[PDB]
């Protein structure tokens, strides 16, 4: 069916615990870089395209501009310590909504 | 109604801010709506012309009836949540209303697709059970020890 | 913070007279107004018309003034323009075309009252939010 | 005020700014830095003194919002135009420098204005060289983030190596595999009245 | 035996390296077709129109795209539900400009993988198995029917459909939250329930046969050499296992017979998947997640936000700026 | 150098009063017996080259004329700018709430 | 693009120092006497 | 270069495919 | 006589009527009379654009394009006065209908040229003491051409006009400079020629037909790239008639 | 733990609740773009492998 198949029952196993062991200790490596906000946020390459050529435009730059809408718009109140207020005309907004 | 010619008005992106037309040139609702051109409904037939909606008769023709039911089907579209506050997902409470659409089509969903698994599950077993291995493999006749290697 | 009296005593007339409404009155404006109304409203705004919100301000600068009682229940049996200048029963629900909106024919003086209530005491309890849009949500 | 406490005073140096792929030293985004242009005082027509929000470490972006000393609005840089009420064209908002390279000098011009509010959101503002080491003018990480990042990461790994090697150590007799002898009793409760001792059945 | 004949008993032969089969002489062809216009167009498609708006948008690696941002990008709304096939196009320069190879690609894949599907049931039958590995493999592709198929119909347009690509995925989800706010979905959370514990009693069953294996080798060998192909007897103790596991929560917690424990492995992540792909295909006709917004007031009537008004305005952030270009008027019905 | 002529057009007139050549239409709500008749009639007969101009509007009544009246004070001219008129801007400017 | 330029390089040690140590290994392996 | 690079490490990994199915070590029953 | 169900999907939407080789006629134009054009319809059959050499002394040709967008180019259901001059000529001065379409047609080796193809605000002449419309009138006149995007339009990076960002957020502290075309948007608005030629004519009815060619610019994306110069080629069908 | 010792307090922890979490999540997408980070990747390949 699929080309290939396990033959030994002690490596089926042992794969098992080791796939979803090691997928979870990866996650928790890049949480801690998110603990310094070391992100992988951008491309640079992709940011000295855009911001050179107002036609470029992929599905990473589209991603951005949702982040963007997020920050702004949940920001004061998720935030309340730092007593944002942000005047209906800074909002990030497209076409009509 | 405000004075807009509507028929020359350009939206931002160079398509008609209210009218466009269709890949095969008729003339359709600009927006997003583009994507259902092929709605056909009574409140809307009558401003369609040959070369799809028309100018002239949207400038002139439009009746208070067609205005009311078009607002009404507006805000009667067929979105809203699980505990049927009605609208988009951002909506705050007030209006009770899930469209029985949504109701008749997401029930029906459900069950057809689980009628696909049961068809396959029932078809399977029939098939196996007519042919005698559906409580498993004879230890003594397994049919794969009889068949040569495939390397 | 409670419900009181005062949040409920709201213009009569555009000549100084107030009315207070009950908390029962209340309860029924909300009702009356999710029954009636909310379907174009909701949260003070106008789905078919953002131009056009229910604020108190925006009330008392349409014609005639549209920030009391008498000038809301008025609204409600014959609807006008913002600047008073055309009536609009025919595509705006009122008991005048109560025919063709047909949600209407029930409604009582008593409910036009109750309705008015709920448009002009709802801001005093949610400011900005009413008539603010997804902005305020 | 010395340049190096004014520059102490800029989000460019907190290590909280910079990237998992954004590589190499600070120097290669926002540039290297030469002068301090000195302090901007931002005002507005009426004359009152106007304050820049800064940025918080969190937001990659970050809107420009001029408030009084008291927190009330009195401009910013809008998105939408169409109903802008505090456009630093309405406002009248001027910037005005004390200190630094620009000591002395007051701009009127809204461009330039806003490009100083602009910066301003980053606290004090700095003249830098992005031509010697082409930079990119991304945020980078210091040395006190590379640090940090590395021995956090490498300390939860040693974690596991731990587990690891304590599990080998006191399960050596069995790590090939367990008895092929083992008897059922030995794991059939109630058998034994203290779990795995056979003295005690 | 005539030529038909042999055709036959070559095409269900159970002695091919790989088997084919009926299912397999419509599901061979399929998925190269798929697979071949997919591979070109990830490297070489030029910009596509996805939201009809004159506004194309790239997608493959010779184009500005790497791994991670690159995609075959859905047709465009102008489109919508409309079959697109290469020869309804008036040029190639035209077909690639509005999307075709999204349209010829994912057909192409739907067809094949059902056609997958079937086979898997019928080499099950040439074999003398039970039929049911099939059944499994329905949940991932319910799910992939649900985001290629079902929600493009439900909101009429292949535009909305799931983008081959990494980052086009992730768009298609923020854009989804917005929508239907789908983390409150009770499908979803199923969903969510079915991966975690399927990863979680994946590692479980792992970690126990691991650990109970019968000594068979020295230290100096990989334990696996302890198991040999097609022995006869069991390679580890399920009795030592379940004393061990039953211990641990307690006896009646565990699983004592290999066949319930193995039934339990398979229809716990494959029901809760089952209700992952009925949440998109349901929330393609717009039946969406629970909406608690503003649920919670006080006496006077002030607003008393929860935590599911914060979510409401993160959706928020999304929804006004989803597809910035697109919208003329006040609401994003579909 | 470059300008963004809507930021620009914000330090004159246009913005602080409604300008009757250029502003879009749902700002005529502000004001008390404005919207929507005289304000269609207003945008319809743009531009003007005074404010006072206004008045000369072929059909107005009486009591439209002295509406208008009562209003000059709020209102201004400036320059069209094309930026702002064009795509029947004026009529539908792309904001709702 | 303005890629990194050290890029082309990482990957390609990436790939090739881990990959001909299991060739490597491999090899041995099947040299070894029957 | 960027594109070389993507393009030829899905190619080792499709060639590897080929020898993974075709040319693995056979299973045999003991 | 078709109805929409008979059209729909088939392309005639996009074309414009037809009169056959019979009309042939003259319409007579009373100067005492005043008249307006009903309904005018351009369809476009070919978009050529000018060649951008290196040399910039070398003489630049129009080359043909390949249409990418469609059957979504043609102009119709516009209306407008047609004037009886002083000597005798004809001007039309376009009022209203659709009267722009967005348009983009590919060159080779894949450079794709979007424009806004339009007669808005057309004013054309026809020559003097034009007595009655024949195969032998023509009309020439001018056209306004806005910016292809307008002023809401936000870039991929979230920048634009009256709305949006107006610097490279994604680039905190890069110079400005380099990048103050990117950031700043500018609306274009320049002027576009068109020639209408009478091929056929309908005295009874007053209709009439021919071919049009028109010139003009192609978008500039706000102001980010020069625009390039577009020749567009097709037929037409006007019906007049007294007002 | 130490995802909100690295930042400025306890309060950009995750809170203990359905819905909390769920703002968690889509928190990590708008300000640290965690979908696009290879190490979630890995994880998410982990899980539903
Ligand atoms: C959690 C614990 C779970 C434990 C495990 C148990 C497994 C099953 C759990 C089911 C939960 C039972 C909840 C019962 C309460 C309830 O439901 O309460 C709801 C109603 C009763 O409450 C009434 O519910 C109404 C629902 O609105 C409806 O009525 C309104 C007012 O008339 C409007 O018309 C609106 O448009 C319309 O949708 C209103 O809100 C009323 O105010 C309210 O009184 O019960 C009903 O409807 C009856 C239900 C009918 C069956 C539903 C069939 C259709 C389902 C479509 C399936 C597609 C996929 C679904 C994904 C999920
Ligand atoms: C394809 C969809 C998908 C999948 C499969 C994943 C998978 C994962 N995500 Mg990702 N996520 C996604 C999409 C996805 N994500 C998207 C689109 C976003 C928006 C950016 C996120 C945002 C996100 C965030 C913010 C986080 C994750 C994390 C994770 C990992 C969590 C592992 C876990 O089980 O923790 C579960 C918790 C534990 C394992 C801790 C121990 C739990 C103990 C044993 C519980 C004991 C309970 C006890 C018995 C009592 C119960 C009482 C009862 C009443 C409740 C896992 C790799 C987490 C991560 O990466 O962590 C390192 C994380 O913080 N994701
Ligand atoms: C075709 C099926 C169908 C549909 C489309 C509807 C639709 C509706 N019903 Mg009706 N109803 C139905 C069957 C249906 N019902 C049945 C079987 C009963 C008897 C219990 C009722 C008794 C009933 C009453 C008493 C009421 C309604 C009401 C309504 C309206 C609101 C529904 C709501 O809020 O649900 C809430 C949503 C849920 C309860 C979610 C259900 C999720 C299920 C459990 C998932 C199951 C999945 C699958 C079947 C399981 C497979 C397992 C797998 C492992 C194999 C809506 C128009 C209300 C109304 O407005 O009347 C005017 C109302 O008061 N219905
Ligand atoms: C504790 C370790 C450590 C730390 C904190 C630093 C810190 C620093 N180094 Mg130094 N360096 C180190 C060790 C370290 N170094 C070592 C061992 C070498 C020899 C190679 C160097 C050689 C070196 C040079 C040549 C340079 C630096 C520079 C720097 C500065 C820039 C760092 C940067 O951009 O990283 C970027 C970090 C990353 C991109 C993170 C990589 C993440 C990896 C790829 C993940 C791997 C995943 C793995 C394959 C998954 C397995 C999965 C499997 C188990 C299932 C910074 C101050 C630069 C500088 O500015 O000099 C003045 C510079 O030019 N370093
Ligand atoms: C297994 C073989 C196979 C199948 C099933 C398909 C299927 C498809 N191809 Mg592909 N294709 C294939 C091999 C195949 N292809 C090969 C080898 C090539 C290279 C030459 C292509 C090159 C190609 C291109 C370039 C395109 C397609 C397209 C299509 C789609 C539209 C086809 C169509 O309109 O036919 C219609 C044919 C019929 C209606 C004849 C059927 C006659 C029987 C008697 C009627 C029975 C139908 C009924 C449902 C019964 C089904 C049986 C069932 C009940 C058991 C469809 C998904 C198009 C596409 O993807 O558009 C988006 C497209 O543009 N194909
Ligand atoms: C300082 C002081 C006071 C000290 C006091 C100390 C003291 C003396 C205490 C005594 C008193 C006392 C006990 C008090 C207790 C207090 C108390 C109630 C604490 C409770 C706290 C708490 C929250 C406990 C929760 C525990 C918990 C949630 C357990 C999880 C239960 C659960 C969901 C189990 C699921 C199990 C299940 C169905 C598994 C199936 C899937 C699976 C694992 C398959 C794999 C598998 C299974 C097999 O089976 C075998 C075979 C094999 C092969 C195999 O693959
Ligand atoms: C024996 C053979 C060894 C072969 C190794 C082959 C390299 C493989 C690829 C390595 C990754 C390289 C990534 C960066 C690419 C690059 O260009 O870097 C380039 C950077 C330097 O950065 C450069 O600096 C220059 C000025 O010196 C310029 O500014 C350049 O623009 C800038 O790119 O190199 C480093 O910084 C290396 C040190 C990194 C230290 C990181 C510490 C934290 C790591 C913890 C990870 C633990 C994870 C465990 C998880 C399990
Ligand atoms: C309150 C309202 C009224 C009630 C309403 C009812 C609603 C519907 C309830 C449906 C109940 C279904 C009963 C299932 C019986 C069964 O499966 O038997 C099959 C075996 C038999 O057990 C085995 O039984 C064997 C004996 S025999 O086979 O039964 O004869 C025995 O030999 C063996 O040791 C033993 O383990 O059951 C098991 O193997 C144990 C697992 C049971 C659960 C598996 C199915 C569900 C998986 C989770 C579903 C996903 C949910 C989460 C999604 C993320
Ligand atoms: C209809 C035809 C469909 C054919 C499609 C092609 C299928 C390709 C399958 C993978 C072949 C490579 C396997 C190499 C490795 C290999 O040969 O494994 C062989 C191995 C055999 O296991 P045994 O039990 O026989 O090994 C026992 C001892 O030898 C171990 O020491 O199989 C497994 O380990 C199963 C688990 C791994 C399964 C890995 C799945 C990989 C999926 C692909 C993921 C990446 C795709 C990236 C795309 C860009
Ligand atoms: C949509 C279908 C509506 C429903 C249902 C109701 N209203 Fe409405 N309302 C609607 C529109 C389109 C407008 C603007 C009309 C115009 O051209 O001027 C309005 C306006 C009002 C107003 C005036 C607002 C103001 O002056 O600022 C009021 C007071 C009002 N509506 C009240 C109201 C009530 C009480 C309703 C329920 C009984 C109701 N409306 C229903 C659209 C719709
Ligand atoms: C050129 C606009 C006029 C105002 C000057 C900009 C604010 S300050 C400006 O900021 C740059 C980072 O963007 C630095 O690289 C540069 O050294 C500095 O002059
Ligand atoms: C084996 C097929 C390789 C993939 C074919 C790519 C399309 S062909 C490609 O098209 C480009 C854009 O029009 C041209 O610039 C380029 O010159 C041309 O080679
Ligand atoms: O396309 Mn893709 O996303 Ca589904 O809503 Mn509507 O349309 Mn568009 O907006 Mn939101
Ligand atoms: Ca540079
Ligand atoms: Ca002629
Ligand atoms: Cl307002
Ligand atoms: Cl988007
Ligand atoms: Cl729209």
């Amino acid at each position: 069916i699929f080309g290939i198949a396990f033959s030994n029952k002690r490596w089926l196993h042992f794969f098992m615990l080791f796939v979803p062991v090691t997928g979870l200790w990866m996650s928790a490596i890049g949480v801690v870089g998110l603990a310094l906000n070391l992100r992988s946020y951008d491309f640079i390459s992709q940011e000295i395209r855009a911001a050179e050529d107002p036609e470029f435009e992929t599905f990473y730059t589209k991603n951005l501009l949702l982040n963007e809408g997020i920050r702004a718009w949940m920001a004061p109140q998720d935030q309340p310590h730092e007593n944002f207020v942000f005047p209906e005309e800074v909002l990030p907004r497209g076409n009509a909504l | 109604k405000l004075g807009a010619n509507v028929g020359s008005a350009q939206g931002p992106t160079g398509l008609g801010k209210y009218l466009m037309r269709s890949p095969t040139g008729e003339i359709i609702f600009g927006g997003e709506t583009m994507r259902f051109w092929d709605f056909r409904g009574p409140w809307l037939e009558p401003l369609r012309g040959p070369n799809g909606l028309d100018l002239n008769k949207i400038k002139n023709d439009i009746q208070p009836w067609q205005e009311r039911r078009a607002a009404e089907y507006m805000t009667h579209a067929p979105l809203g949540s699980l505990n049927s506050v009605g609208g988009v997902a951002t909506e705050i409470n007030s209006v009770n209303f899930v469209s029985p659409r949504s109701w008749l089509a997401t029930s029906h969903f459900v069950l057809a697709f689980f009628f696909l698994v049961g068809h396959l599950w029932h078809a399977g077993r029939a098939r196996a059970a007519a042919a005698g291995f559906e409580k498993g493999i004879d230890r003594e006749s397994e049919p794969v020890l009889s068949m040569p290697s495939l390397d | 913070a409670e419900l009181t009296p005062e949040v409920l005593t709201v213009p009569l007339n555009s000549e100084g007279k107030t009315i207070t409404l009950t908390e029962k009155q209340y309860l029924e404006g909300k009702r009356l107004f999710q029954y009636a109304c909310a379907s174009c409203h909701v949260g003070g705004i106008t789905k078919t018309n953002p131009s056009l919100d229910l604020r108190t301000e925006t009330l008392a600068l349409a014609t005639p003034p549209r920030d009391n009682i008498e000038g809301l229940v008025d609204y409600m049996k014959n609807p006008t323009t913002y600047d008073g200048e055309q009536e609009i029963a025919e595509v705006h629900p009122s008991l005048r075309s109560a025919d063709i909106f047909p949600k209407m024919r029930n409604l009582t003086e008593k409910d036009l009252v109750a309705i008015a209530g709920h448009i002009l005491v709802e801001p005093k309890i949610l400011g900005d939010k009413w008539g603010g849009g997804k902005v305020y949500y | 005020i010395p340049e190096k406490l004014a520059f102490y005073d800029y989000i460019g140096n907190n290590p909280a700014k910079g990237g998992l792929f954004r590589t190499g030293p600070m120097n290669k985004g926002d540039g290297i830095a030469q002068a301090w242009k000195g302090h901007a005082v931002f005002r507005n027509k009426e004359g009152e003194e106007l304050f820049v929000r800064r940025m918080p470490a969190f937001f990659e972006s970050f809107p420009v919002i001029l408030t009084d000393k008291n927190g009330v609005v009195k401009a910013d840089i809008p998105f939408r135009r169409a109903e802008s009420k505090y456009s630093f064209e309405q406002q009248g908002v001027t910037v005005s420098f004390y200190g630094g390279e620009l000591n002395g000098q007051t701009f009127t011009d809204p461009p330039t204005v806003k490009s100083y509010a602009r910066k301003a959101i980053f606290g004090e503002i700095f003249e830098f060289d992005t031509e010697t080491l082409n930079s990119d003018g991304i945020f980078r990480t210091s040395p006190r983030g590379w640090f940090t990042f590395a021995h956090a990461v490498f300390a939860l790994l040693f974690f596991f190596g731990h587990i690891w090697h304590g599990a080998r150590t006191l399960f050596r007799d069995v790590f090939s595999g367990i008895d092929p002898e083992l008897s059922p009793e030995q794991v059939e409760w109630g058998f034994y009245q203290k779990v795995g001792d056979v003295t005690t059945r | 035996a005539n030529l038909w004949e042999r055709f036959c008993n070559w095409v269900t032969s159970t002695d091919n390296r790989l088997y084919v089969g009926w299912f397999g002489v419509i599901m061979i062809p399929t998925l190269l077709a798929a697979t071949i216009c997919f591979v070109i167009a990830f490297i070489a498609a030029p910009p596509v129109d996805i939201d009809g708006i004159r506004e194309p948008v790239s997608g493959s690696l010779l184009y500005g795209n790497n791994i991670i941002t690159g995609a075959v990008v859905p047709s465009s709304n102008a489109i919508g539900l409309h079959f697109y096939p290469i020869w309804e196009a008036a040029s190639l320069d035209e077909w690639l400009y509005n999307g075709g190879p999204y349209q010829l690609i994912i057909f192409h894949f739907l067809l094949g993988a059902s056609c997958y599907m079937g086979r898997q049931w019928e080499l099950s039958y040439r074999l003398g198995m039970r039929p049911w590995i099939c059944v499994a493999y329905s949940a991932p592709l319910a799910s992939a029917f649900a985001v290629f198929l079902i929600y493009p119909i439900g909101q009429g347009s292949f535009s909305d459909g799931m983008p081959l690509g990494i980052s086009g995925t992730f768009n298609f989800m923020i854009v989804f939250q917005a929508e239907h706010n789908i983390l409150m979905h009770p499908f979803h959370q199923l969903g969510v329930a079915g991966v975690f514990g399927g990863a979680l009693f994946c590692a479980m069953h792992g970690s126990l046969v691991t650990s109970s294996l019968i000594r068979e080798t020295t230290e100096t060998e990989s334990a696996n050499y302890g198991y040999k192909f097609g022995q006869e007897e069991e390679t580890y103790n399920i009795v030592a296992a379940h004393g061990y596991f039953g211990r641990l929560i307690f006896q009646y917690a565990s699983f004592n017979n290999s066949r319930s424990l193995h039934f339990f492995l398979a229809a716990w992540p494959v029901v809760g998947v089952w209700f992952a792909a009925l949440g998109i295909s349901t929330m393609a006709f717009n039946l969406n997640g629970f909406n608690f917004n503003h649920s919670v007031i006080d006496a006077k009537g002030n607003v008393i936000n929860t935590w599911a008004d914060i979510i409401n305005r993160a959706n928020l952030g999304m929804e006004v700026m989803h597809e910035r270009n697109a919208h003329n008027f006040p609401l994003d019905l579909a | 150098e470059l300008v963004n002529v809507v930021d620009e057009k914000l330090g004159t007139a246009y913005g602080e009063k409604i300008d009757l050549n250029n502003t879009n239409i749902a700002a005529f709500i502000q004001y008390r017996g404005l919207y929507p008749t005289l304000a269609k009639l207003i945008v319809k007969n743009a531009p003007y080259e005074s404010v006072e101009d206004v008045l000369n509007i072929p059909g107005l009544t009486e009591r439209q004329k002295q509406i208008l009246r009562e209003n000059l004070e709020h209102f201004t001219v400036t320059e069209v700018e094309t930026a702002l008129v064009e795509g029947g801007d004026r009529y539908n400017n792309g904001l709702y709430k | 693009m303005e890629v990194n330029q050290l890029g082309l390089i990482a990957t390609a040690l990436f790939v090739l120092v881990p990959s001909v140590f299991l060739i490597i290994l491999y090899v041995q392996t099947e040299s070894q006497q029957k | 270069m960027e594109t070389i690079t993507y393009v030829f490490i899905f190619a080792c990994i499709i060639a590897l495919f080929f020898f993974a199915i075709f040319f693995r070590e056979p299973p045999r029953i003991t | 006589t078709l109805t929409y169900d008979d059209i729909v999907g088939t392309g005639l939407a996009n074309k414009c009527p037809t009169l056959d080789d019979t009309a042939r006629g003259a319409y007579p134009i009373d100067s005492s009379q005043t008249y307006r054009i009903a309904r005018l319809c351009l369809q476009p059959t070919t978009f050529l654009v000018k060649e951008e050499p290196k040399n910039k002394r070398q003489e630049a040709e129009f080359v043909p394009t390949k249409l990418v967008t469609r059957e979504t180019t043609s102009l119709d259901q516009i209306q407008g006065e047609l004037k009886v001059n002083s000597d005798g000529s004809l001007t039309f001065v376009e009022e209203d209908g659709i009267d722009f379409q967005p348009v983009t047609v590919q060159m080779a080796g894949g450079e794709r040229i979007p424009l806004l193809f339009t007669v808005k605000n057309l004013v054309a002449s026809t020559q003097p003491n034009v007595t009655s419309i024949t195969t032998s009138t023509d009309f020439k006149g001018e056209f306004n051409v806005p910016s292809y995007r307008t002023a809401n339009f936000l870039d991929p990076k979230g920048r634009g006009l009256a709305s949006g960002y107006d610097s490279a957020i994604a680039l905190p502290q890069a110079k400005e400079e380099e990048l103050a075309r990117a950031n700043v948007k500018r609306f274009s608005l320049t002027k576009g020629q068109i020639s209408l030629n009478v091929a056929k004519v309908d005295g009874r009815t007053g209709e009439i037909a021919g071919t049009f060619e028109s010139e003009q610019l192609s978008d500039d994306d706000m102001g980010a790239h020069e625009p390039h110069e577009v020749k567009i080629q097709g037929v037409f069908y006007a019906s007049i008639e007294p007002a | 733990l130490i995802y909100p010792l690295g930042q400025s307090s306890w309060f950009f922890a995750p809170s203990f609740g359905v819905a909390a979490i769920f703002r968690f999540l889509l928190f990590f997408q708008g300000f640290h773009n965690w979908t696009l980070n290879p190490f979630h990747m890995m994880g998410v390949a982990g899980v539903l492998g």
